DNA sequence: GACAGCGCGTACGTGCGTTTAAGCGGTGCTAGAGCTGTCTACGACCAATTGAGCGGCCTCGGCACCGGGATTCTCCA
DNA sequence: TGGAGAATCCCGGTGCCGAGGCCGCTCAATTGGTCGTAGACAGCTCTAGCACCGCTTAAACGCACGTACGCGCTGTCC
């Protein structure tokens, strides 16, 4: 009778029902499996989380509280694998690293 | 029904603005014939995307162009964009 | 000197064991630091 | 008066460390709607799809100038010349 | 209209990991286009793995190959150990 | 089993062209893979704009505009010409 | 009555039945209107028929009767607009374009 | 039983092989390494998912199919495979 | 008096006896050993087409091929003729493979 | 051929007043962004037939090859 | 600048199995039905896209000039 989430069943934080739903309607397959959607909202939050956190690193770095998006920008670039990820990514407003090339600097 | 038709308004890419975009890359020095080169290529790229652009907007039977016809258009030419909708 | 020597052992065993675990845990140079975003994760 | 270059540096680093656009809003609206001119007439405009354009704009460019100075500096240069984006868009392969 | 999006979700683990830490709203919004993305490239591949097999229902065995195939080396590791542990958990419970 | 591929097809046309003319087997299959890769690619490409615009059905429609997207210029006024001769063609029939 | 195949009707040489019957089981759209598939093969025919004359041109210009792999890379990638459709694509055997640049040249 | 360090059998003027092949005329003695590694790159990286392929897909042996697809996904599709 | 052609001009003999070839220019036995060898790494006890080997091969060698003509561009504006290391990892660079 | 040395002359960087035109709200203003009932017509699904495709099997025909004259790049002269 | 030598080139035989037809035979393409729904579509509303206005200010312009960079070449050596 009193219903309980398939995240709460997996301790989750997405809605496993809506994506459930969202990959029914998304014509890859016609038969969907069950922990299809489990593992999918898994490896959603994780990488939700992996890289949530370098941006509040870098928000606390610069002495700001609210994340905005020049964080997205550094913390995605800053990381090898993310950014491998996303190398073909572009972000709004995202500016670039502060990167100078040896040969220019002044001696 | 004003429907007038521009010329060179690739001009208006003004000299400053072109510098501080290379001062951006952390160019350090210039030539002069970099700017026009720099007009044109950008121009390619321009028509490139508004092109499929407008065949989004078309294709949607539609007069006004939205921001994911955009998205749609660099998302095909690989050129992903987060922040907009899409 | 065989209860000294059995002393002994049992005191390595622990640290023994433990590189024992270390090496399979981390043979490879690896970035722990995500190894580590596992458990504060959980 | 600066020596010439230092001041560069000085560019470099307010603009790599800020993030806000670099282009007159209004040249790009107008040059935008001077190229869809081309496909069909009489054509209305999302502002925020001319901002993304816009945005769109300068990333692609600010590619194209990293990697032509990575060009010209490894031709032992630091004067940026038209060969080098014309060789670094052939090896991207857009020539 | 009722326009959906997963903010709030972004806003729980946000709590989740820095309890006290604010964010853009067009940030977002970026969020949400992150999320996309990896939904469908991780969706198509899975898919196309669908049809590769000449099987027709998709199961967390190709799920969790797909996010080998798109994830690099120790990003896929912790992913798979987790989702190891995610539906276990569902299934357990 | 049987296994379906598209040569005959690809032969008579050849003949169509070049009546003169052989074929390896091998460029016979680089055909086969060459027609395989561009319905693939292009039918992908439509069903995304069906989904962008929330329609179930496939119209020629979106095929018209996904031709122009996959071919520039003097290639797509050429196939749409000969494609809208065609459906032409057959709805006339 | 004596049934016309569809291709036929359109004077076609591919088939609009193999062709349908590949989109349905494709999974790519969870309907399909009746002139998609013809509009589809049409111009399928129509590219083929390009390659095929380029390719058969390439053979004669070398005084050989069957089209091989060589020429299928020697026409496509002297062709602008063919090779910009496939230009992210290899072709087994296929070989170069000779060409050689001028400062190589002995002056 | 066990197998190494056959990255040494692509030889010297295989290499200048292919760089002539490539239209090249003069060649750095520190070439060859450093395209033997980057040869074991791709051929690391190609050989992994076509691998990810064959394990999901249950068999034992690595089949065409799964490198060509492998290759396709990096952006190098090859024709002539089926 | 041995005759002996000058440096470069039997290079150039040999680049249009390639660029008008069209086969392998790699030995097949060492390369399936290196397939096998790098293969060894992920499961152990792999059985392979024969056909795979080839497919494999074909793209290596294209791939090589695309790498050494982008060299070569990043040589002649360098305003060299003798290919040097540190061109093929710029193009590398440029092209975005990390 | 790569590499460095050096001098030189030019095309490029920094100030610096001087316009000037982008920006910025403030004001109208209309055109198409954004919807909702409603009613078919067209494909989805299914049911008789069948023909074309695919596979197996001959068969001969382009074509690689060979080798010998026949005809051009190269490199000192 | 002209020949000597090497390297190519071409062509008419000389082998030879792969295209190239070809043919039983079985299943997918085609055909005629029903059936329900999706999508066509005009209306209805209405949203955002556009045109226009002083006016100020920040940002672009003009230009000089000077300043250091590009570039040329050449021995030298590996």
């Amino acid at each position: 009778a009193k219903a309980k989430t398939r995240s709460s069943r997996a301790g989750l934080q997405f809605p496993v029902g809506r994506v459930h739903r969202l990959l029914r309607k998304g014509n890859y397959a016609e038969r969907v499996g069950a922990g299809a959607p489990v593992y999918l909202a898994a490896v959603l939050e994780y990488l939700t989380a992996e890289i949530l956190e370098l941006a509040g690193n870098a928000a606390r770095d610069n002495k700001k509280t609210r994340i905005i998006p020049r964080h997205l920008q550094l913390a995605v670039r800053n990381d090898e694998e993310l950014n491998k990820l996303l190398g073909r990514v572009t972000i709004a407003q995202g500016g670039v690293l502060p990167n100078i090339q040896s040969v220019l600097l002044p001696k | 029904r004003h429907r007038k038709v521009l010329r060179d308004n690739i001009q208006g890419i003004t000299k400053p603005a072109i510098r501080r975009l290379a001062r951006r890359g952390g160019v350090k020095r210039i030539s002069g014939l970099i700017y026009e080169e720099t007009r044109g290529v950008l121009k390619v790229f321009l028509e490139n995307v508004i092109r499929d652009a407008v065949t989004y907007t078309e294709h949607a039977k539609r007069k006004t162009v939205t921001a994911m016809d955009v998205v749609y258009a660099l998302k095909r030419q690989g050129r992903t964009l987060y922040g907009f909708g899409g | 000197k065989l209860q000294i020597l059995k002393e002994f052992l049992s005191d390595y065993y622990f640290i023994l064991r433990q590189f024992e675990q270390m090496k399979v845990q981390f043979a490879d140079m690896k970035p722990g630091k995500r190894q580590l975003r596992r458990i504060q994760r959980q | 008066r600066y020596r010439p270059g230092t001041v560069a540096l000085r560019e470099i680093r307010r603009y790599q460390k800020s993030t806000e656009l670099l282009i007159r809003k209004l040249p790009f609206q107008r040059l935008v709607r001077e190229i869809a001119q081309d496909f069909k007439t009489d054509l209305r405009f999302q502002s925020s799809a001319v901002m993304a354009l816009q945005e769109a704009s300068e990333a692609y460019l600010v590619a194209l100038f990293e990697d032509t100075n990575l060009c010209a500096i490894h031709a032992k240069r630091v004067t940026i010349m038209p060969k080098d984006i014309q060789l670094a868009r052939r090896i991207r392969g857009e020539r | 209209s009722r326009k959906e999006s997963y903010a709030i979700y972004v806003y729980k683990v946000l709590k989740q990991v820095h309890p006290d830490t604010g964010i853009s709203s067009k940030a977002m919004s970026i969020m949400n286009s992150f999320v996309n993305d990896v939904f469908e490239r991780i969706a198509g591949e899975a898919s196309r793995l669908a049809h590769y097999n000449k099987r027709s229902t998709i199961t967390s065995r190709e799920i969790q190959t797909a996010v080998r195939l798109l994830l690099p080396g120790e990003l896929a590791k912790h992913a798979v150990s987790e989702g190891t542990k995610a539906v276990t958990k569902y299934t357990s419970a």
